[PDB]
């Protein structure tokens, strides 16, 4: 009941609703689980206040805003936010997975409204409660001096970083004649303007003139300064720091008490505000989904719309018997496929497995309706790429060490918090074992292990009985390996400059295969739409052009791989020569490589070229015409036309980025190795020890890091501006149904 | 259903408007009756009081 | 369910709205009923006990 990936796209429909008004919540609650149900939104040209629920908005607006308070109030004390497993109960694919919920939401607003006010009230008095007591506890050191003298005077207490300049300012304002004594303040105590530990002293001071009183009070305050009053009389102190000693034991313990009430409900609130925050979520996203139909008084029954896929008709229907199951009313049907003129939208499924392909599928763009999706070459030529961008053993079983890590212990890190690195990392951690159990396969035909070979075959290769270097040496082939290279080519520059030739080839030859591949699809999604009347007006073109020149290439390069030359009279003919000759000569080839080839490969060249116009022709042959659509056919033949050569031209960065991995390896061994070889074994060891951890650390951390980074993006753009500048010619929108998910954290 | 419902239902919501508004239109009808009535009886039983 | 079964689903809730309503009027009609027995009353007890 699914799709093969190559010709069944999705096929959906779409209907108009008759529902009944009463059941619009509980039929929310069940196709909100799993529906597969998305809506054509006909409430539009519309505004909020021109909308029949923005009542309920604004509440669940209030009471989000009040859970937000709780969240500031939570993280602001030192209590833990316990998170139950619920949320798998809640996250999840299943059948019945959202149990409906009451009307009791109101009931939440109101307890919610309630507690608001019940915790900011109870909170906002310990910032009072505090300052009361800090007051009165520097009355009573003030008051401990009462033995030290030397509205009759003044009282005060003020920062030691000022002491020296307010005694000064006295003695230069009074006029050098006052008594100024003071204590200082042992064990100080935090101010109030900053919350600040500072270091304080006390003073006292007499004068005999009431106008000096009212100077030094109405020059105090300007300054960092507090104000107090204190009885003249000894034991009159004494019986002011009793009474004020009385009224402080309540100021202790009412902390203690409001602090007691606060974790006390604290405790028991964690254990739901977390679950009640996604819950009410789900509410206001329920409403807000379904709000998006049309309703009137007109009908008791909701005038909606919405797109549904066409091969789960059956299981909607006896999803929909709960419908008829508990909540009965007896309107089992509520489906009627109607058409429409617009094109319908595209989508399809994806697996855990896939995460990371889907993704790139559509990232990309999406493809229109009953438009082949590229899921199986993402799954195959990607992959195969990035494998043949470098296939050192070493780099690749390293890499792939990781990935069987991650896979085995997704048991638990599928649950467990992914780090802002490792989010990417475990989406498509089934995609790095695939690069890897294929780079090992491409490095395999190249026989390289860290620039190493011992040999697994035999190839057989002339020697003389002995030979002095420095000299050319001729080893003539009675047989190669059967499968991949021989270590012949292990020697010096001559064994790179025949390699290079050699592997800048295949290249070449798997990129026009592939694209040959992926233009094979074009005529797919047309049967699929019985689109043959002209559609393949455009298809013949597009196919012969490309074909009649890099096939002809394709076959001439093998033709020279099956026929030896320095065999036959005729020299082999260069690597590419057949170029010039097709145009400048009527048809000499000059380079023999077939005689008969001489007359007919001109002759093909003019069959290709000759339906050049065959494009512009066959459009204004439909009747009637148009002058956008023949600029599009003009620009679209250009664009095909410089598209193939571009995308062909394309292809050899894959083997300048294999070469240069394999320089790069080189380089590094020879620099490693050779430089390890240091023959001592008293401190020579500690050297070779210190040389293979920094080996290591350089192979693992640069020689794999940046090279694979860059190799997967280029083989993103190796498969996209190839298969998709042909392959998705349409675009179709998404497809997402309303399902629950858990929230957290956040502004 | 659309090419049914749209008169099927109409039906049903007009065939509810009308006779509720026929039960209203009774309704005012039987409060013109109670106003008779009180005349009625008042063209009555005012002249009994006399006649006994 | 079955395709031609969705006018069923229309026009049974037409009887079922239709008979709520009339079911509705037919009280509404009682309601009227009540509205002439007691403006009634008041009216003729009004009138008689001046002319008693």
């Amino acid at each position: 009941e699914k799709e093969e990936a190559i010709f069944r796209s999705a096929e959906m429909a779409l209907v108009q609703f008759y529902i009944p008004q009463e059941i619009s919540r509980d039929s929310a609650y069940t196709l909100g689980q799993l529906g597969l149900v998305q809506f054509r939104d006909l409430n539009s040209k519309v505004r909020a206040f021109q909308r029949t629920f923005v009542n309920e908005i604004r509440r669940l607006d209030n009471v989000e805003r009040q859970y937000r308070y709780f969240y500031s109030l939570l993280k602001k004390h030192d209590i833990k936010l316990y998170e139950g497993d619920t949320d798998k109960y809640l996250d999840g694919s299943g059948e019945l997975y959202v149990p409906p919920s009451g009307s009791v939401i109101d009931d939440y607003v109101r307890n919610a409204s309630y507690l608001e006010e019940r915790l900011i009230q109870m909170e906002d008095a310990t910032d009072q409660i505090e300052v009361q007591k800090n007051d009165l506890e520097q009355y009573r050191f003030i008051l401990q001096s009462g033995d030290e003298f030397f509205v009759n005077y003044v009282t005060g207490v003020i920062a030691r970083d000022k002491v020296a300049t307010l005694e000064q300012i006295l003695w230069r304002v009074l006029r050098g004649n006052l008594f100024f004594k003071t204590v200082e303040i042992e064990q100080p105590v935090y101010d109030v303007k900053t919350r600040e530990y500072k270091h304080k002293n006390a003073f006292i001071v007499f004068s005999h003139g009431d106008l000096i009183i009212k100077r030094i009070r109405k020059i105090a305050e300007s300054l960092d300064a507090n104000l107090y009053d204190v009885d003249s009389s000894n034991e009159g102190r004494s019986q002011q720091l009793a009474k004020v000693n009385k009224n402080l034991s309540d100021l202790y313990t009412v902390l203690k008490t409001t602090s007691t009430t606060l974790e006390s409900e604290l405790y028991a609130i964690a254990k739901e505000l977390d679950s009640w925050f996604q819950d009410v979520t789900r509410e206001k996203a329920i409403f807000e989904i379904l709000n998006k139909s049309n309703y009137d008084t007109n009908r008791k029954i909701l005038i909606a719309e919405g797109w549904i896929p066409r091969d789960e008709l059956a299981t909607l229907q006896a999803r929909l018997g709960e419908m008829i199951a508990r909540l009965g009313i007896d309107v089992p049907s509520i489906i009627q496929v109607l058409d429409t003129n617009h094109t319908p939208p595209t989508f399809h499924r994806t697996n855990k497995f896939t995460a990371g392909f889907q993704s790139i599928c559509d990232c990309y763009g999406i493809a229109q309706y009953r438009e082949i999706n590229a899921g199986l070459p993402t799954i195959v030529t990607f992959p195969f790429m990035f494998a043949i961008m470098f296939g050192d053993m070493g780099h690749g079983f390293l890499m792939t060490l990781a990935a069987l890590s991650l896979v085995l212990n997704e048991k638990k890190i599928n649950k467990m918090k992914r780090g802002e690195i490792f989010d990417m990392a475990f989406t498509g951690r089934y995609i790095i074992l695939l690069m890897g159990v294929f780079s090992m396969y491409t490095g395999f035909l190249y026989n390289d292990i860290f620039s190493k070979t011992m040999t697994i075959f035999k190839s057989g290769w002339k020697w003389p009985d002995h030979w002095k270097k420095g000299e050319s040496i001729t080893a003539t082939s009675v047989g190669t390996y059967p499968i991949g290279l021989d270590w012949a080519w292990h020697g010096t520059e001559n064994a790179l400059l025949f390699s290079n030739s050699y592997k800048m080839k295949l290249s070449i030859l798997m990129g026009f295969i592939h694209m040959t591949y992926s233009y094979f699809f074009s005529l797919a999604n047309h049967l699929y739409f019985n689109s043959m009347i002209d559609i393949i007006g455009n298809f013949i073109p597009g196919l012969l052009f490309m074909q009649g020149i890099f096939g002809y290439l394709s076959v001439c390069i093998v033709y020279k791989w099956a026929v030896d030359w320095v065999k036959d009279g005729k020299p082999a003919p260069g690597l590419l020569n057949m170029l010039i000759n097709m145009f400048l000569s009527p048809g000499t080839i000059d380079d023999e490589l077939y005689p008969h080839q001489a007359k007919v490969q001109v002759f093909l060249l003019l069959m290709a070229l000759v339906c050049i116009p065959w494009l512009l022709l066959v459009k204004p042959l439909h009747f009637e015409d148009f002058g956008d659509i023949m600029i599009h056919q003009v620009i679209h033949t250009i664009e095909f036309c410089l598209n193939c050569v571009s995308h062909t031209a394309s292809y050899l960065r894959l083997w300048a980025l294999s070469l240069a991995h394999a320089q790069l390896s080189s380089v590094l061994w020879t620099m490693t190795i050779q430089i390890a070889f240091g023959f001592r074994g008293f401190v020579g060891v500690f050297m070779t020890v210190a040389l293979f951890a920094m080996w290591f650390a350089l192979t693992c951390a640069v020689l794999v890091l940046m090279e694979g980074t860059s190799a997967m993006l280029h083989s993103l753009r190796l498969h996209w501006v190839e298969s998709m500048s042909k392959f998705f010619v349409g675009e179709g929108l998404p497809y997402e149904p309303f399902a629950f998910e858990y929230k957290d954290m956040e502004v | 259903s659309q090419k049914n419902g749209i008169a099927t239902l109409l039906q049903a919501e007009k065939e509810a408007h009308e006779i509720v508004s026929k039960a209203r239109k009774y309704r005012q009808d039987k409060l013109k009756q109670a106003k008779t009535d009180a005349a009625k009886e008042i063209d009555s039983y005012k002249i009994q009081k006399d006649k006994e | 369910l079955t395709p031609n079964q969705v006018n069923d689903e229309l026009n049974k809730m037409q009887a079922f709205i239709r008979k709520e309503a009339e079911e509705k009027a037919k009280e509404i009609q009682l309601k009227a009923d009540q509205e002439y027995e007691i403006e009634k009353t008041n009216i003729v007890r009004n009138e008689t006990n001046n002319i008693d």
